[PDB]
RNA sequence: ACCUCGAUGUUGGAUCAGGACAUCCCGAUGGUGCAGCCGCUAUUAAAGGUUCGUUUGUUCAACGAUUAAAGUCCUACGUGAUCUGAGUUCAGACCGGAGUAAUCCAGGUCGGUUUCUAUCUACUUUAAUUCCUCCCUGUACGAAAGGACAAGAGAAAUAAGGCCUACUUCACAAAGCGCCUUCCCCCGUAAAUGAUAUCAUCUCAACUUAGUAUUAUACCCACACACCCAAGAACAGGGUU
């Protein structure tokens, strides 16, 4: 009666109109996604060649899961599956306004419902001509690597043998005691201990008469952004846009991970052979195989490896 | 190449006091050649082991990983394990007390 | 941490939870409409659906008979389950129950729900009805639909 | 541990009049177009539900009178019929619960 | 129709596309290596290339005591006693270095897990290394070996008598007293077989997986 | 995983290993920064009231796939220099010992069976 | 004998540690009665690290086995509103001793209640290390014995941060016993040219190098019902096409 009623898109729609609206909006979303499938024919920004010190954009993938993988030396590596789902460049900002001195590209992925987004975001995506994305992450790039907003990105933007950094929100474990959160030893189970088995011991000394900032105490654990550095890209499924990244990645299954070329010094200038701005399937220079493998990967279907 | 022929040639060149070779059958999952050699003393053993190892290192097979020298601290028994062959350098008393010959020819028919 | 935990912790433990849900389900099978705390109804809805499936499996099926024997504490309801409810839903594949929120219980202000088996003889619940297709918004959307159908 | 000082009314007001403690205004309340009663959007109308519960209770009392004893659940469907109603063709072979009042408008 | 266990996924929130990809790899490896049908309790001989040697194969014969894992990482652990020393090996089915899997004796046991053979007498784990493969008729249900093993003294790796294990292949009457059995019944949990929400229905999943396998063929 | 105080079985031809004693051989020290011994790790051992080094050649604790898990914590007695005390090893010895860092050629030579 | 005798035993241990450097290890240097390895000594360095057991209540200590090392200290001999009460301390009792006795004892021994629901302050998410093996190389050095630097690769281990494909505890998920990743330095000196003092002189002379923190980054960045959730105590957060 006061007028601040919270409405959702379905509230006043009739039974006949609900399915019609669903179908109409989904069709619009897929049409918008298809419209961007040919970027090189849509006034692409200048495609400069790679130079040393050039940093290109990354992707926003979805952590599908994990699986084993075997290398020709016979070793097993656990690899994690990162699917690129409707990853697009959304925004470009210059060095001056990037909050630093390096250009920035915003990239989004995992299209989401337009009925569940703020009006400002909906307007931004309407101007961009794309359906809204679940997460938008900012990548620092050199001007050489600028890509026109709206361009799609694909798993083949990376290549096997490359090293990558994956950043994501770790699994949220809620308020966790000190033993689980910081690996404190706790106190003995028996031998007299009364009501102290998992408690922090002394939290400080008596002299300071306070607790130092940054003291390890019980509190919320997980659900924070962490980055795994230097994960090898073992394989790329171009058909489904899957990247097979060595080892573990932060966050749960079906969580969006930000994937970028590794910043480790050892992999400083390995971007010579990688698609510099990005991989453009529309370029059609050579339609990539369904699966790109690293040299050492024991591909399935190969004759059983014999260490002769 | 670096094969058992090279092994035996080098060992005879340095004049091992006794040499023996066993052809390990494939079904045994260790190696192809089991060389057992006696020597005069620990100094002689070390000299010949170092010599054969240098020859392996310098001869060929860059892609083949390097090779340990086991038994350096002990004086009566050294051993070097190559990709497909293993050499056991020792003294006569060690050889006669360990009877590797019977072990590696009569797999389950000795004491 | 309870990631992926799908079962509420009810009653005095696991066995007590099963017994509480069993009593609720027996009441549901007997009366075809039951009021109970919302969480308990939500937990028991899956079991109600599974009972309808087991009743569909058939009277002569030994496993279905054992399941019904366990889950229906009053044994006069087992013939009812196998000869009234299951034949009633033979056509449907699911969604045998209708669960709606009810004003909070006056006693302890608990979140309350009414769960019924669809097609019962009882008076219909005041179901929520969407807006009429003749409203202004719905008519404008009908105009969109007709224009889109004509143009494309 | 015991308090070291009495907490002043000023501090206490700052605490217990905080918005986190204030009752929030509900904005999902509306009028039931059927009967014009107030209801929450996601919840059933209290008055309509009371109607249905009372009618259900009467029908169930009739069912109990008809069954006459525990453990007498019928193996056949049930149909409720009000004054001036006759079992239809599909109502054949179903136990009839007879109500002395007239068919409610909301009951169909 | 024997759908190998690793194809059926454990329930979870993981996306079906991950399973499609993993099954694609598993089938495409099966085209190279013939993974025969076998069950917990069947005797298998596994030939695997050793990286420690130089292209030399190693053969291990033993009774499959457990089938675990799903997808490409699926394993089966099989047991034996060599010179009186009980040895178990967990073999990864799709490891590129298993040259062959031979079902020397295809048979099912009363239990889906024979881990209690560790506590059973050594005779029940002993199998001739050079035993010759038996032959089963092309059209024939897999034999179910109703052998009930005798256990060694009570201190066991696990409390096998407890109901939660649901062991049917142990002669408990021989080693445990009626009092001990009654005490073990304190963990019965009879409701656990009747909670209908705990059951995992995989009919549709198996049908889809079979369609995928046939398409791969 | 052989820690301190684990009772280990001497799978060896040695008189120390095979001689009766009122106390079973116990690990006194694991020659590893974390006192957890796996296959290929050395350990001190209290045998017959004597301290003797020995080599782990199998244990009940599961290891990486494709490697054998034994029913007992098997150990081979070795001298301080490294020469095995016994001259024969009867029970199977895992082949994984070969490529592990450290000297194992003597033990493999003495071994009769491999698994 | 200055604060506290108007409810604070004490010692050890547990937990968690903050700090000093007068450095135990790791780093960089000068000298050496340092040929090499090694030590001895001194300068600099506090980023990091600094074991497990038997006896004993023990701090210490001895012993056993290790380690790169098992540092010296302060913090109310840090820390009992976090724990424990083994020594010692209260009421019981012995041994020995003193005392006429009552009793007592810096001694030996057996036993002996450890409360607190947190009002305020404070606080509760701030670029790894070592060792071993190998290459260099049983090369330098050395008569031999012995045995390097520097640089690089591989293995582990630990620490930190994550994760579940496998294994294991288990089971729609949480865990470790499992797996994955971990990135630059710090300055003591040694030199070049060169005056005061026409040589020389590394220079609290001007000047030229080793010489670098001006951490490099990375991370995060969308002003504006109900249900479900890998998000969560509430709240918040994400999804509902
Ligand atoms: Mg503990
Ligand atoms: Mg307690
Ligand atoms: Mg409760
Ligand atoms: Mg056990
Ligand atoms: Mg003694
Ligand atoms: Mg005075
Ligand atoms: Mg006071
Ligand atoms: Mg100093
Ligand atoms: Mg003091
Ligand atoms: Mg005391
Ligand atoms: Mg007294
Ligand atoms: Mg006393
Ligand atoms: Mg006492
Ligand atoms: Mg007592
Ligand atoms: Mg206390
Ligand atoms: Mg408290
Ligand atoms: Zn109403």
């Amino acid at each position: 009666l006061h007028g601040k009623s919270g409405t959702w898109w379905d509230e006043h729609l009739s039974e006949e109109n609900v399915p019609f609206i669903k179908q109409l909006v989904s069709d619009e979303d897929k049409a918008q996604l298809a419209s961007k499938l040919c970027p090189l024919k849509d006034e692409p920004w200048p495609i400069h060649p790679w130079e040393p010190g050039s940093f290109r954009v990354g992707l926003i993938a979805l952590k599908l899961g994990m699986m084993p993988l075997w290398t020709k030396d016979g070793q097993k590596h656990v690899v994690t599956l990162l699917q690129v789902q409707d990853c697009h460049v959304l925004k470009y900002t210059s060095k001056e306004n990037c909050n630093g001195k390096m250009a920035t590209l915003s990239v989004g992925g995992k299209t989401v419902s337009r009925f569940r987004k703020a009006t400002s975001i909906l307007e931004f995506y309407r101007e961009l001509g794309l359906p809204p994305k679940q997460t938008v992450k900012i990548f620092n790039i050199t001007d050489n690597a600028a890509i026109k907003p709206g361009t799609p990105l694909y798993a083949a933007h990376f290549r096997p043998g490359q090293y990558v950094d994956v950043t994501a929100k770790t699994i949220g474990k809620g308020f966790q005691g000190v033993m689980k959160r910081w690996g404190f030893k706790g106190q003995p189970a028996t031998h007299g201990q009364t009501k102290t088995h998992r408690r922090p011991g002394a939290v400080a000394t008596g002299d300071i008469g306070r607790v130092w900032p940054g003291t390890k105490m019980p509190g919320k654990m997980g659900n924070i952004y962490r980055t795994e550095y230097g994960l090898k890209v073992w394989r790329i499924n171009t058909k489904h846009n899957i990247i097979y990244v060595n080892g573990s990645v932060p966050g749960h299954k079906n969580c969006l991970v930000k994937v970028k070329d590794s910043k480790l010094p050892a992999y400083k200038d390995l971007g010579k052979n990688l698609p510099f701005p990005t991989y453009f399937p529309d370029g059609d220079e050579e339609e990539l195989p369904e699966d790109l493998y690293d040299e050492n990967v024991c591909q399935p279907g190969a004759p059983s490896i014999t260490f002769a | 190449k670096f094969d058992i022929d090279m092994m035996v040639s080098l060992l005879r060149q340095e004049n091992a006091r006794d040499i023996c070779v066993i052809q390990v059958p494939p079904e045994m999952r260790y190696t192809d050649y089991f060389v057992i050699v006696s020597g005069t003393s620990t100094r002689h053993l070390h000299a010949m082991a170092f010599y054969v190892v240098k020859m392996y290192k310098h001869l060929k097979c860059k892609r083949d990983p390097h090779v340990k020298i086991e038994g350096k601290d002990t004086d009566d028994w050294l051993c070097v394990d190559f990709g497909s062959m293993v050499i056991h350098l020792m003294l006569p008393e060690t050889r006669e007390i360990y009877e590797l010959e019977k072990l590696w020819t009569l797999r389950s028919y000795d004491d | 941490i309870s990631h992926g935990r799908v079962f509420r912790r009810m009653g005095l433990g696991p066995e007590s939870r099963i017994h509480l849900l069993r009593n609720l389900l027996t009441g549901l099978v007997r009366h075809e409409r039951i009021e109970a705390p919302w969480a308990r109804v939500d937990e028991m809805r899956g079991y109600a659906e599974k009972l309808i499936d087991y009743g569909k499996l058939g009277d002569t099926n030994e496993r279905a008979m054992r399941m019904a024997d366990f889950w229906l504490t009053e044994k006069d309801l087992i013939p009812k389950l196998f000869q009234v409810l299951a034949p009633r839903y033979k056509d449907q594949t699911g969604g045998y129950t209708r669960m709606l929120q009810i004003p909070n219980r006056s006693l302890d202000r608990a979140k309350m729900a009414v769960i019924e088996y669809k097609g019962n003889c009882l008076p219909p619940l005041p179901l929520p009805r969407r807006d009429s297709h003749l409203t202004l918004l719905n008519q404008l959307l009908q105009g969109l639909r007709q224009d889109l159908r004509q143009s494309q | 541990a015991a308090p070291k000082n009495r907490r002043t009314i000023e501090v206490n007001r700052c605490r217990r009049r905080n918005p986190q403690k204030l009752i929030k205004v509900k904005n999902n309340i509306d009028v039931c177009p059927e009967c014009g009663h107030l209801k929450q959007k996601h919840v059933l109308c209290a008055y309509c539900y009371e109607k249905v519960c009372k009618e259900t209770a009467e029908i169930r009392r009739q069912i109990g009178k008809q069954e006459g004893g525990p453990f007498k659940a019928p193996t056949i469907e049930t149909v409720v019929l009000y004054t001036g109603e006759t079992p239809s063709e599909q109502d054949q072979g179903k136990r009839i619960i007879e109500r002395d009042r007239k068919r409610p408008s909301w009951f169909t | 129709r024997f759908l190998s266990p690793e194809f059926i996924p454990r329930r979870g929130r993981t996306d079906p596309l991950k399973f499609q990809i993993e099954r694609k790899d598993m089938l495409e490896r099966r085209k190279v290596l013939h993974i025969p049908e076998f069950y917990v309790g069947s005797i298998l001989r596994v030939t695997t290339a050793d990286p420690y040697a130089s292209g030399k194969i190693s053969q291990f014969l033993g009774i499959c005591i457990q089938r675990s894992g799903r997808g490409l990482g699926a394993t089966f652990i099989l047991r034996n006693v060599i010179e009186g020393q009980g040895v178990e090996i967990c073999f990864e089915l799709y490891n590129p270095r298993v040259q062959e899997i031979q079902v020397v004796k295809l048979e099912k046991r009363l239990d889906d897990s024979l881990l209690y053979l560790r506590d059973a007498l050594p005779e029940y784990s002993t199998f001739d290394v050079n035993m010759k493969p038996v032959v089963q008729e092309p059209n024939q249900k897999v034999p179910v070996n109703e052998l009930k093993v005798k256990m060694k003294p009570k201190p066991w790796s696990k409390r096998w008598e407890r109901p939660n294990f649901n062991i049917k292949g142990i002669r408990f009457d021989l080693c445990l007293t009626e009092q001990q059995m009654k005490e073990a019944q304190k963990w019965n949990q009879p409701w656990l077989e009747f909670d209908m929400m705990r059951e995992y229905d995989t009919s549709k999943i198996e049908a889809a997986i079979w369609k995928e396998i046939e398409a791969s063929k | 995983a052989i820690q301190k105080m684990t009772r280990v079985r001497v799978v060896d031809n040695s008189a120390l290993g095979n001689s009766p004693y009122h106390r079973a051989p116990r690990c006194i020290h694991v020659y590893k920064k974390n006192g957890v011994g796996k296959v290929g790790d050395q350990i001190l051992l209290a045998i017959k009231g004597q301290k003797k080094k020995a080599l782990i050649v199998g244990h009940c604790m599961p290891g990486p796939r494709m490697t054998p898990r034994f029913d007992s914590n098997n150990v081979v007695l070795i001298e301080d220099n490294g020469n095995p005390v016994g001259t024969r090893i009867k029970t199977p010895i895992p082949t994984s010992l070969r490529k592990r860092e450290g000297e194992y050629s003597k033990v493999l030579a003495i071994a009769q069976n491999f698994v």
